[PDB]
């Protein structure tokens, strides 16, 4: 929907427009797969695991 | 993603960064601060869960205290530890991407009062006075009429 | 090679730069046999973005924030769309061809050593366009300068506007807001929407479409306690209605057509709308707020100078307004938010007594039943009352018999002096529709009573007037009332007054009045009357030369 209507529409301005091309570059498989130990590794922090 | 640090909670209010928000659509209103783009902190208690319950519900781990963040000084150290954590979280590159993740992905928006994304109407608006060939009512500027129709 | 001292400058090379070999890069438009062809654009997002070209000393957030600490604030400006249009006819056997490029307005930042520029840094903001139109046949040869322009250019007038780098007011105590006039753009061309080059046969059109309904009021105070923003557009609000600040769906729109025998340029400017709040007590002003309120544009119409006459390096003028627009001052007294104001339910009659009921200032808000002449004295007539008269009051909501308030907070002041010591009161023509306030001052443990008085004849003489009982007669001084208005003064001869500039004595019956002299000039007379050992003398000022009105009385 985005990129066949929102993107190309010259009466929208860009504050939503870019926010919005940016909002669906990433798969929905990458929010998945997004955990805290992926920031636990890179922030070096110790937190309960189990 | 540059976490605004330039805020208390003497801060007046001025529409911009400091507002006085409804919450939902209660009777209650809140003061909310604006530190980065699309994120807000509230230094304050949730409005919507009641801050005095019954001793009967009081789930386990239940530190329960109504006279928590009532005052300005915890109300503003409040929102100081919050700017504090935000911008720990923002000092490494995972969660400057979380954060700048965070503040792009807006809720999807709704389309136009009739339903739909693609195209707006179109306005003739500031027809050129008249001269010799006359009529120049055509001669004229072309507006989308509703802009950010979303 | 300059004629400046060494340092650092910001440099504004003026608007209507022309890039290079980006001429025929957006297109161009071919008409003929006689059509209109109309090419614009919306400077709104993506041809908004500045081009920064940066030397190593002076980076991209050095050149932005010293360019716009002193020059106009593109990235504010940049999220507003802004639409410009060019239209051509062409002629009704050839053919025309015409295409469109932007200009942009040129920032340097210069470092001069010795009397030599040795280092640049450039930035290009984006400003509105222009359009090159030529009328061709099949075949023909055009010279290629038309198409292909190899070194940047400004079509319009060159400038180096550079910056080094490091009388008597007769009003009453109270607030009043002033419209000082419309038309007020900051100096620098700091609100400078843009210009326009139009060729001799087209025609152009700067457009504000309000596609973005935001815009930025300026305010200045004297004192951010009191009168804070939020205070001033409460208090304009009171006195003009004002109920959008930020905000505005009014589109405008500037339309020139060049002769044919020579080019027109036209700058678009935002203005402003100049508002004072000021406070005026005792006769000078106390506390003073500025507010500068998003008007609807400015348009300058001009022709291009003698080609290349002289460019003069000019410096930046101070931080101020100028006024374009026609020059205007009106004030408009307002109710003191600080105040409270009590109502009178029902319309006085023929004769009423308000009890008073704290000791603080406040206002009494009535009508009168029937258009006359009333006595508002107090009890004793120790608390001198003031009155003011609802402005737009009468022409719209009516109750026969009863107060309809219809919370009108723009009063205009009729008489009344604000001496808390001097004893007076007042004679005021009221009209049945309107509604009055009457404001007493500071009280105190009397209880004191408020006396409306239908006055048929007699006292109706003293119209719109206040009559100050002087019981010691020596001169008193008082509060000037302002040209063509009225004072009085009740004693039990010269008379005559010190600074200010007609004058009649009533003989009082017990009340009677009876005239014995008009037309006396109170300016430093010298005359005397030798009165019978109760009169009254109405003075009308006709040259208020001083705040206040001294009433010289000699036995």
């Amino acid at each position: 929907i985005y990129e066949t209507q929102i993107e190309g529409n010259n009466a929208i301005g860009n504050d939503i427009k870019l926010r919005l091309k940016q909002k669906f570059r990433i798969n929905i498989n990458d929010i998945w797969e997004l955990n805290l130990n992926y920031f636990s590794k890179e922030f070096s922090i110790m937190m309960p695991d189990r | 993603m540059n976490i605004n640090d330039n805020l208390s909670i003497n801060s007046p209010v001025d529409n911009k960064n400091v507002v006085v928000v409804r919450a939902r659509k209660t009777d209650t209103v809140f003061k909310a601060f604006k530190v980065a783009p699309n994120i807000w902190v509230a230094p304050e208690r949730y409005y919507g869960e009641s801050l005095s319950i019954d001793e009967e519900y009081k789930v386990d781990g239940g530190i329960y205290d109504s006279n928590f963040l009532s005052q300005d000084s915890e109300k503003d150290k409040f929102l100081q530890a919050i700017i504090t954590l935000l911008k720990r979280i923002n000092s490494t590159n995972a969660g400057e991407k979380l954060l700048s993740l965070i503040s792009t992905a807006i809720p999807f928006p709704y389309g136009y009062i009739g339903g739909g994304y693609y195209a707006p109407n179109m306005i003739t608006f500031g027809s050129a006075p008249k001269s010799n060939k006359k009529l120049n009512s055509l001669i004229s500027s072309t507006i989308p009429f509703p802009y950010a129709g979303y | 090679t300059i004629d400046l001292a060494d340092g650092n400058y910001v440099v504004s090379r003026g608007d209507g730069w022309i890039l290079s070999r980006q001429n025929q890069i957006l297109g161009g438009s071919v008409i003929s046999n006689g059509s209109t062809g109309i090419v614009g654009d919306l400077r709104v997002n993506d041809n908004a973005i500045p081009y920064y070209y940066p030397t190593p000393s002076f980076n991209e957030e050095y050149i932005k924030n010293n360019i716009q600490t002193v020059f106009a604030n593109f990235t504010e400006a940049n999220q507003i769309p802004i639409g410009f249009e060019f239209s051509k006819t062409a002629p009704s056997n050839k053919n025309l061809y015409m295409y469109l490029q932007y200009t942009y307005i040129r920032y340097e930042i210069i470092k001069v050593l010795q009397h030599e520029i040795i280092e640049r840094a450039v930035l290009y903001v984006p400003s509105l366009g222009y359009v090159k139109s030529i009328e061709f046949n099949p075949g023909e040869k055009i010279n290629k300068d038309f198409y292909f322009l190899t070194n940047d250019k400004c079509i319009l007038n060159e400038q180096f506007l550079y910056k080094k780098i490091l009388r008597v007011l007769p009003y009453s105590n109270g607030l009043y807001v002033i419209n000082k006039g419309d038309g007020y753009i900051r100096t620098n061309d700091k609100d400078l929407i843009g210009t326009l080059l139009i060729e001799a046969g087209s025609s152009g059109s700067i457009i504000q479409p309000r596609l973005r309904n935001t815009t930025r009021p300026l305010f200045t105070t004297s004192n951010d306690a009191k009168f804070s923003q939020q205070y001033t557009e409460e208090r304009l609000k009171d006195a003009f209605n004002v109920q959008l600040f930020n905000t505005s769906t009014s589109l405008f729109k500037f339309v020139e057509e060049a002769p044919s025998n020579k080019n027109i340029c036209i700058k678009a400017y935002n203005t402003y709308e100049k508002y004072e709040l000021i406070d005026y007590q005792n006769g000078s002003i106390v506390n003073k707020a500025e507010y500068y309120l998003p008007s609807l544009g400015y348009c300058e119409v001009t022709n291009a100078p003698s080609p290349e006459s002289e460019v003069v390096k000019t410096q930046v003028a101070e931080d101020g307004f100028i006024q374009n627009g026609p020059e205007e001052e009106i004030v408009v007294g307002v109710i003191d938010p600080s105040e409270n104001i009590q109502e009178i339910n029902t319309a006085i009659s023929d004769n009423y007594t308000y009890n008073i009921p704290n000791n603080n200032p406040f206002y009494i808000l009535f009508t009168v039943n029937t258009t006359g002449i009333y006595k508002i004295n107090a009890q004793n007539n120790l608390p001198s009352l003031k009155i003011y008269e609802a402005i737009g009051s009468g022409n719209r909501n009516f109750q026969s018999g009863n107060l309809c308030d219809d919370d009108i907070k723009a009063i205009n002041y009729i008489t009344g002096f604000d001496s808390p010591n001097a004893k007076s009161y007042l004679v005021v023509l009221l009209n049945k529709d309107k509604n009055y306030y009457i404001r007493v001052p500071q009280t105190s443990n009397i209880e004191n009573q408020i006396k409306f008085k239908r006055e048929e004849g007699d006292l109706r003489n003293l119209m719109n007037s206040s009559v100050n009982i002087i019981d010691n007669l020596h001169y008193y001084t008082r509060q000037s009332p302002d040209v063509h208005d009225y004072i009085s003064y009740e004693f039990t001869i010269r008379l005559y007054t010190s600074y200010n500039q007609i004058g009649t004595l009533f003989r009082v019956t017990e009340y009677n009045l009876i005239n014995i002299q008009q037309n006396l000039n109170l300016l430093n007379s010298t005359k005397s009357i030798r009165l019978l050992n109760i009169y009254i003398l109405k003075v009308e000022v006709t040259e208020l030369n001083n705040y206040n009105i001294k009433l010289h009385i000699d036995i």
